[PDB]
Order: C-alpha cells, then sequence, then structure tokens
C-alpha cells in the first residue's frame, strides 16, 4: 500500500532517539523502571546524566508547525497532486504562506487538515484497487447504443450483464474508456488486448441467428477480428443463454469458453514437460 | 556591368525600422500562452537572481 503520509512526516523530521516527546520513556531511562537494563542511566557520565533530568523535570516546548505541513506535502506527492522534484519547493511555498498569516485558527485546521490528506490517501488505494473509475466509464457507455432493445433474441441482456460482472471482477483493473468517441475496453493495463466496444455494431444483427453448425466458413460468417476478440475475452463469464445452438453466437462462445480451457490445460502438461529444459530429452 | 567591368567586392546589410527586437523568455521562443513556462517554473524557485 502507500503509506501513512504523517508516519513518513515522522520519520524524517523528528529525533531518531529518546525526543523531548516521549517523555513516558525518558522517566524509565531515569528512576532505573526499564526492565532490559535499570542500571544503564545510572553509568552515564554526569556530563550528560545531568542535562537529561532537567529536560525530563522541565521539558522543552517546540513549534510542530514543519511536521504538520510535510505531512501535508508527502501526502500531495502520494496521491500524486505534485511532481515528487515539487516537494521542496511546494513545501517551502506552504512554509511561507502558512507563517505569513499564522494564529492559533491556522494552526488548528492545518491538523484538521493533516487528518484529511491522511484518509485522502488512505482512501485513494481503494479507489485504485476497485476499479469504480472503470465501473462508471462502462455504466456511461451503455447509454450510447439501444438498451434493453434487441431484435432477435434478448441474449443481448445477458452479454451486457457480462461486461459489468467482468469489469467488476478482474482485478488488474479492465479499464473502460470513452476515447476521443468510441467507449474501449483496454482489458490489462498493457493494452495489447484492446477492443474498440462501440465496434459491436456487429453483434447487433446476429442475435438470435441459429448456429450453421456443419462449416463456420460460410455466408453469415461476418465478424470482424475485433467482435471475436470481445467474445474471447468474455468467454469465462457466459454460460447463461448461451448454449450452442441458442445462436452462432452462442457456438462461438462455447468454443471460445473450451479455447481458454484448452490453453490454460496445455498450460499445466507444458510446465510439467519442460521438466528437465536443459539437453536429457 | 558589360565588357569593361571593374574588379568588384560586395556589400550585405538589412534594415526594419518600425520593429523593436524580442526574445521570449521561454523554454523554446514560441507563444504557448502569456505566462510563458519559465516564468513559471521562477515562481516554483522562490528566489532571487541577478
Amino acid at each position: 500500500q502507500a503509506p501513512d503520509p504523517a508516519i513518513r512526516a515522522a520519520l524524517q523530521s523528528q529525533p531518531s532517539g529518546i525526543a523531548s516527546d516521549d517523555w513516558e520513556a525518558a522517566m524509565q531511562r531515569i528512576m532505573a523502571l526499564t526492565t532490559r537494563n535499570p542500571e544503564s542511566f545510572r553509568q552515564q557520565p554526569q556530563a550528560n546524566r545531568l542535562s537529561a533530568i532537567l529536560e525530563a523535570v522541565v521539558p522543552s516546548r517546540t513549534n510542530p508547525t514543519h511536521e504538520k505541513v510535510l505531512a501535508i506535502v508527502n501526502a500531495l506527492a502520494e496521491n500524486k497532486a505534485i511532481r515528487p522534484d515539487e516537494a521542496g519547493l511546494v513545501y517551502n511555498a506552504l512554509l511561507e504562506r502558512v507563517g505569513r498569516y499564522n494564529s492559533t485558527n491556522v494552526q488548528s485546521n492545518l491538523d484538521r487538515l493533516v487528518t484529511d490528506v491522511r484518509e485522502a490517501v488512505a482512501q485513494r488505494e481503494r479507489f485504485k484497487n476497485e476499479g469504480l473509475g472503470s465501473l462508471v466509464a462502462l455504466n456511461a457507455f451503455l447509454a450510447t447504443q439501444p438498451a434493453n432493445v434487441p431484435r432477435g433474441q434478448d441474449d443481448y441482456t445477458n452479454f451486457i450483464s457480462a461486461l459489468r460482472l467482468m469489469v467488476t471482477e478482474v482485478p488488474q483493473s479492465e479499464v473502460y474508456q470513452s476515447g476521443p468517441d468510441y467507449f474501449f475496453q483496454t482489458s490489462r493495463q498493457g493494452l495489447q488486448t484492446v477492443n474498440l466496444s462501440q465496434a459491436f455494431k456487429n453483434l447487433r444483427g446476429l442475435w438470435g441467428v441459429q448456429a450453421p453448425v456443419g462449416d463456420r466458413s460460410t455466408v453469415s460468417s461476418l465478424l470482424t477480428p475485433n467482435s471475436r476478440l470481445l467474445l474471447l475475452l468474455i468467454a469465462p463469464f457466459t454460460d447463461s443463454g448461451s448454449v450452442n445452438r441458442n445462436s452462432y453466437l452462442g457456438h462461438l462462445l462455447t468454443l471460445y469458453r473450451e479455447a481458454i480451457g484448452q490453453a490454460q490445460v496445455d498450460e499445466q502438461t507444458f510446465q510439467e514437460i519442460t521438466s528437465v529444459s536443459r539437453a536429457l530429452g | 556591368i558589360g565588357q569593361t567591368a571593374v574588379p568588384s567586392v560586395t556589400q550585405k546589410k538589412f534594415l526594419c525600422d518600425r520593429v523593436m527586437w524580442r526574445i521570449p523568455f521561454s523554454s523554446n521562443f514560441m507563444s504557448m500562452g502569456a505566462l510563458t513556462d519559465l516564468g513559471q517554473n521562477m515562481l516554483y524557485a522562490n528566489s532571487a537572481h541577478a
């Protein structure tokens, strides 16, 4: 995950050993309460055994502002609001800004804001993992061509359901895209297998047309490879309404469900067959 | 000029007068907006320069 921004501020702005913050532990070095080594503080030279007692009995007061602001800047960098190389001049720009107008009011709403940016950073990784930015884009695409109005059969409803299901499931965040004009599904973020989904202008006239089963090479064998790719991509989400004779589209789905099956059982038997991988036959 | 033409040397010069010379403080010399890219870098630089 992306870390806690306030931890990553404190970790780079604060004392590495004992501070004038962790008073409770300093008063167990002093008083010999520390169960792991009681007599350690008793053996310090007077030169630092005595000044440590002073800072514990009358603590130094400090200004917390730089730790508040840096816990914002680290958050802005992680949320990608700013380039990481801007963090020194964004830190400075905020430090002068909040010092110029400094007050007890400002100091409180910096504190409010440090909690807010810490939560916003935790929320942003959820908002990338949940894929919602893709599910909204799919739900926008489904407004673009006749929703709930097929012609030859309503297996169109099952196929639309398989898109929503797939784009909810697939955890590399299959990206639905508005394009410049047409809507696209990218699948995996490395894009090799992108479908232009507004080019399911094929898969319009084909709902209900029965399979010409004896030979796939025939008059109605129309589909563009972009459309065959969409069928091959959704295939592991599709038994509902697609059984062979229900359409040529049903037949393609019954072949591609099993072609994916074949690919992953041939992987399971390839990674077996390649056992030696080196000369021995 | 002509057949009795004398040995010769050439002088090249130019004029542009209503103009005043310009040098844009821009990372390439084009007008890509009114507030130039280098003009913004110098805000984020938060520093004085001679």
